[PDB]
């Protein structure tokens, strides 16, 4: 069956980078699209970007340009990378894999925590 | 510069003035058709069916791809650079077809990257988002069978029935396909494929396709009836049994100063005989010249004649000068069938040969009579308000012509014969008297 | 960019009654290619959030009955015919169609 | 008075004898054809294709109501009455069929009375009637589809593969729609239009159509297979999407004096090389008169021909020269095919070309031999009771005619050349020596 | 030969050379075929249907057994024997047809002491075999739709709709079948039926009757497309509704020293027009001598054209003369359309009217010009090894001719008119102008 994995290093100074890796099992990333969404501790969920399979991105444009997604076919492996990271970004990442048809995300990861202290 | 007035007694009645159109600015969209379809949720026993059809499908798909390859080896960049040497044999359309592969090409290497979601789709028709932006449509053959008929009643049935079932729908595929994609297609470099040959791979059903495609135009059914929508192949996948299909969609654009005028063939009378002109039906009148036109190859409609292509025909001067009024340089044939027209109606004008049909004036209640030295009669208002033609009462209008139309007399052209053995039989008596004159003059 | 509208934000609901909640977009959201891109997702606490209704009127696989998605043009409604307790969390409807995509505010349904 | 004996020597041996009868009498009958299906039981999961089917369909009827529309507002009473006029431009068989259109108006008035009854429809075959002045048939498109497949697998399929299925059978149908009823109809007013393009509305189910109706016997299929079985449109509804249709049922008449009479055409030898003659294989023989008939648009049969209109077309007189002895004026052309007929068989006696075949006596073993100076060979049982002719052994019978068949000579006609290329050669040779033989007589 | 050097001046550039191969030497295999459906397990409530569709198909089958009765008769063995004069009249291939005939009496008289097990039946395709002596095939015209439709959905749907259904897709099998085996179907004796209409009564699925009796190879697709694959109907039963065929399958044997050569025309400019000119395009040479070929019932491919049957014809004097140099004798016409091709490609080297199109070398970047006395030009890489026209780049190779090709003319042939209609407008003229001659001298 089909399962999401990821990691990241949780806590973060500010002004630093974030990397969070997401591991895909069960289906190949060449045939899904791989969103990234995070939730703030007391907001709803937030759309972050979507890498495709050709590998074309898309981000959401009040992100000031600070993120970039890129993947790895041979590992199965997603990176979601982030710079200038400051107290509003303390939130809970999930990665969700989108399918080709019918847009929907319908598997979720378990979600990392990421708080930016000193 | 036709004189109708003259025509119409050698029974020549004028019709109506359509326009001429013809395609031009093709847009183009990309689609995937697949001819095999999925059969995994009934997989269990299928039996040997499935490789059989693989076999036939590669044996019957390599020759197109061996044929595609030919251009995309020598065709790169120097925009669109190419060998002449390699190629060796080859036409203008045929070059023209080879550019446009190139160039569509680029957007088929972007589809091709989906091949694992193409492979795995379970519906007839499907849209894969490549893109926020842009969508891959898949249309998958005998996939709405299969799913409607064959997995329902998997357990109701031996599934040897369901085994003999799925072959005989695989057979029958392949008996509809090879019309089309066989032997016949020698030149799959070419952009002259209409859509409806096309959707032969997708069981004849090319309103679908159109209709997920999303175009939309007043003309459509116009387009579509003239053979202006086209499709060229670009892409052949030898694994996955796929082709990608380049559509173009044209738009009708109408020439200046051009119409195409009709004429009527009326039936009229000389020597106590009945006769009928030999001219051409449809002539094209573009500027100030006139020439023929192939309309058995175009589209006619109430107001307009729809063409994929110009054709415009060459046409002798012995006619031209018939049409502008010399009416003893026009052929005539002689009449025996009871099956022709003897009547016809032009503005409100009723042209009619009342020596082969009877003519009555119903407010005076006499006949109309036709004398041996005129060819028709010229019936309106001012001489016969109202008339009857058999079963039928026509009201007529009033004639915009001469004053003395059923006065005036014209001169005749020369009998012919048109049956074609008959034409080989005038040669040679043609030849016959001219050796004899030619030996008398020596 | 289009902004998506829930109300109510709060549904204090008993046991076996019926829920409506609607999503009203600022703009329509059908895409270029003719299919509307709109789900229902359900969070319930300390969870990863879950499919519910995949498309305008399309359910998820493993979904009970219970949910029914519908609507057009910019308002869009999901019905509970009956509510249960494993129903209780927050409902949030998520456009997919033109970039960026949003999401909505959120209903948290309550037990009366 | 075809000379057959000169004939035969040529190779044209004689045929059968056919008659030739037309069809005349038409009886009226009254159908309707519904070109939505019902789909009621199954409203749970039909999405929105069916209001997509309509906007489609109401565009696709619309331009045949407004063509039959002309004719309903300038006919009326005052034994059929026009206004010339507002019609303008017609031909005869237009105006003809104007009438007949009108006629029919008195009984669609009655069948419109039933309007509720006909959409509530929901069967492919419906009988509906009141009194015995109103007896109508429904046919309903798609209705045996929905009733056997669609309802049965309500619930053991997806409710939106139920909904794509039911897709998918509307776009295949109204592809087929399109070829018939799509803009080709330029001219729905004419009654010309067979059943079996009619049928096409009915998904080509014209079987079921004509049993229905009425009867069938040995000219059932003879008047189905001369195209003599029409229907005209006679009314067109766009909301209720149903059209009236009346059928018209023919009989056949034979024409009396009148015969078609068939040649065999054989290759016969000259100098070095086998000939063909270039003649008419059918001939029309009626009262006295001798012409070609275009026997391409008629039904052929052992004892007739059935055309379904009157097809007679005229004849040079050199070609009826040589048909009644004049030989000389016969054209004949070159054989290079190895494929040609070399005999044939007529009343027991045959005639063959014995240079390109081996004649042989199967009764005396003894070659038989044709000389130089001969065309073709008659053999019969005065000469030889039984021949062979490679793989077949033949028994022959008697020749009425002359004794001296085979010591008689004859005279030959011209050479000729009937490729389409090769008369424009021809055309232009004859042309260039005329012109150089003015050049000299000046 | 042809002389390819002033026909590529004149405007034909020579295309690719085929092998000429026709089909010989069939083998043959039997089949049967049932004509009516078994409902056994259906019969509780099919009702009257099956009586009336028994009823329709006895009449439609019995004018084909009355027509092979006659050959039945009066063929026996005394190695086939024939009695001339009851057949009366006949062909020769009719002959030879009755011969095979009755030779394929002896596997018919086997397979027909299988009847009994021929109507038990129930499967779509059935292999019978009692022992060695009897091992042939059946297919049943419409079983596989009873039993995957009809059967497993009785208890569901009131079986009077069971009824409606089943009688309707008889009628539409009627309906389908009606086309080919009805009143058509003349002459049942001959053996020249293709196998794609065979397969009419087995619901136009021959894919699967070639499947099942045998192999594919190379020659055997293309034997398909070319007609070469056809059958017999040997017997027709009346009681149990079932014919059976023989099938031939022949191999296709190359002609030697044969090949068809191509022409590729591309118009030329003279005075201030433009022209093309009116040749074959298509050239057949056997061993020393030139003809023309019937190529539109042949199949084209890219190394070879196969035929069923040599469809060479003859050739004119002055045709054979252009062809072999004399370019003065090689009709042309004039160009009004503006789709005709204006350049071609032949061994990389370009042939072009650089008078209508921009020709140009993007090796120096200057245009090439083409004077008003030179009707095209040869482009070569001595004087431009990279040429530009319009959207295409190309590398040109080398000229295998004269050096001095574009500094020498040519003599140009008279102007024709091909359209049909001003064929018989020149016939008149020429005619009239003759007469005035032979009255002038006189
Ligand atoms: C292979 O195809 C089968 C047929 O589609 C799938 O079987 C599923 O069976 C379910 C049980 O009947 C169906 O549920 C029915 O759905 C209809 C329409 O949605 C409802 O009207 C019925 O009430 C409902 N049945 C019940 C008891 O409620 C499913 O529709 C049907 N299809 C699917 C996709 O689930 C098999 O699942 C499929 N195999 C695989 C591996 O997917
Ligand atoms: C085209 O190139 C491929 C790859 O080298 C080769 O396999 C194929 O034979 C080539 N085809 C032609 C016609 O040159
Ligand atoms: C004749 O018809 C014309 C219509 O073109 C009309 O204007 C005119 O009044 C009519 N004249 C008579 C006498 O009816
Ligand atoms: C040519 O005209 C004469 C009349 O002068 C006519 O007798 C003859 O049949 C005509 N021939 C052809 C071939 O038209
Ligand atoms: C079909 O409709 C009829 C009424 O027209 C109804 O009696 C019947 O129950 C329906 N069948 C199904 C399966 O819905
Ligand atoms: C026919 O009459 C109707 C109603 O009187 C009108 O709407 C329609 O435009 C008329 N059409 C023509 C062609 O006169
Ligand atoms: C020849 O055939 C005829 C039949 O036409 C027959 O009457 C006759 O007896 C046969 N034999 C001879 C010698 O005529
Ligand atoms: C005309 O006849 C001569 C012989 O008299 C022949 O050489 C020539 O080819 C013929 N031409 C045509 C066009 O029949
Ligand atoms: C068909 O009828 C036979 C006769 O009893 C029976 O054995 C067989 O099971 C039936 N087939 C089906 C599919 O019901
Ligand atoms: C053939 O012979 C049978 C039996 O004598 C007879 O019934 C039938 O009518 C004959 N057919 C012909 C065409 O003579
Ligand atoms: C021209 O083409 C020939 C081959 O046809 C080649 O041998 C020669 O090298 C070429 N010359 C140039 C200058 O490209
Ligand atoms: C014959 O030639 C003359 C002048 O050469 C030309 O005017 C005439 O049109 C030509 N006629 C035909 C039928 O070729």
């Amino acid at each position: 069956q089909v399962q999401l994995k990821q990691s990241g290093p949780g806590l973060v100074a500010p002004s630093q980078s974030l990397s969070i890796t997401c591991t895909v099992s069960g289906f190949s990333l060449t045939s899904y699209a791989l969103s990234w969404v995070r939730q703030p501790p007391g907001k709803g969920l937030e759309w972050l970007g979507v890498i495709w399979v050709g590998g074309v991105t898309n981000y959401n444009s009040a992100l000031k340009s600070r993120l970039t997604i890129s993947k790895d076919n041979s590992k199965s492996q997603v990176f979601l990378k982030m710079n200038s990271l400051q107290s509003e970004d303390t939130a809970r990442y999930y990665c969700a894999s989108r399918h080709l048809s019918t847009g929907a995300m319908d598997y979720w990861g378990q979600g990392t925590s990421v708080t930016v202290s000193a | 510069i036709l004189h109708y007035e003259k025509l119409s007694k050698i029974g020549l009645v004028k019709g109506v003035t359509r326009k001429y159109k013809i395609k031009s600015n093709p847009l183009t969209k990309d689609i995937v058709i697949k001819m095999i379809p999925n059969v995994s949720n009934m997989s269990q026993c299928t039996g040997s069916v499935m490789e059989n059809y693989k076999t036939r499908l590669n044996g019957i798909l390599t020759p197109i791809k061996g044929a595609l390859e030919i251009y995309k080896n020598n065709t790169h960049d120097c925009g669109v650079c190419m060998a002449g040497v390699a190629i060796g044999i080859a036409t203008a359309a045929q070059i023209t077809a080879g550019v446009a592969l190139y160039e569509a090409m680029k957007n088929a290497d972007n589809i091709n990257k989906l091949k694992s979601s193409i492979e795995s789709t379970n519906e007839a028709v499907v849209k894969l988002q490549e893109t926020a932006e842009k969508t891959v449509y898949v249309f998958t053959a005998l996939q709405d069978y299969i799913n409607t008929n064959l997995v329902p009643t998997i357990d109701k049935i031996p599934c040897k029935q369901t085994e003999l079932s799925l072959d005989l729908a695989l057979s029958k595929y392949l008996s509809d396909l090879l019309f089309v994609f066989g032997p016949n297609l020698q030149d799959p470099v070419s952009n002259s494929m209409t859509i409806q040959a096309i959707s032969q791979a997708f069981g004849g059903n090319y309103e679908t396709l159109l209709r997920t495609l999303g175009y939309a135009t007043e003309d459509f059914d116009d387009l579509l009836e003239s053979d202006s929508i086209t499709g060229q192949i670009i892409y052949v996948d030898l694994s996955s049994y796929y082709i990608i299909v380049r559509v173009y969609f044209p738009i009708l654009t109408e020439i200046q100063q051009a119409y195409i005028q009709e004429l009527l063939p009326v039936s009229f009378n000389n020597d106590n005989s009945e006769w009928i002109s030999i001219v051409p039906n449809f002539i094209l009148v573009r500027n100030t010249l006139i020439s023929n036109i192939e309309i058995g190859f175009c589209l006619i409609t109430k107001r307009s004649v729809i063409c994929n292509q110009d054709y415009a025909t060459p046409m002798t001067n012995n006619m031209r000068e018939c049409l502008t009024g010399s009416t003893e340089k026009c052929p005539r044939e002689l009449v025996v069938s009871s099956h022709v027209p003897r009547f016809a109606l032009s503005n409100g004008v009723l042209f009619a040969n009342c020596i082969s049909v009877t003519c009555q004036c119903q407010t005076t209640g006499r006949a109309i009579s036709q004398s041996g030295e005129q060819t028709l009669l010229m019936i309106d208002n001012t001489t016969c308000p109202t008339a009857v033609l058999g079963n039928v009462i026509i009201s007529l209008g009033k004639y915009l012509g001469s004053v003395n139309y059923n006065s005036e007399g014209i001169a005749i052209g020369p009998p012919v014969f048109t049956d074609k053995v008959d034409i080989s039989s005038q040669i040679s008596s043609m030849n016959q008297s001219l050796q004899q004159s030619k030996d008398y003059i020596k | 960019d289009v902004l998506m509208t829930q109300s109510p934000l709060s549904l204090p609901v008993s046991l076996g009654d019926q829920a409506s909640i609607s999503c009203r977009s600022s703009q329509s959201i059908v895409h270029s290619n003719g299919d509307t891109y709109f789900e229902w997702y359900l969070q319930k606490p300390g969870q990863s959030p879950k499919l519910l209704i995949y498309k305008v009127s399309n359910r998820f696989s493993g979904v009970p009955n219970r949910f029914s998605g519908s609507g057009s043009g910019t308002d869009f409604t999901l019905k509970i015919s009956r509510v249960e307790a494993e129903d209780l969390g927050v409902y949030y409807c998520f456009q997919g169609s033109y970039v960026p995509y949003t999401f909505g505010g959120g209903t948290k349904l309550e037990i009366k």
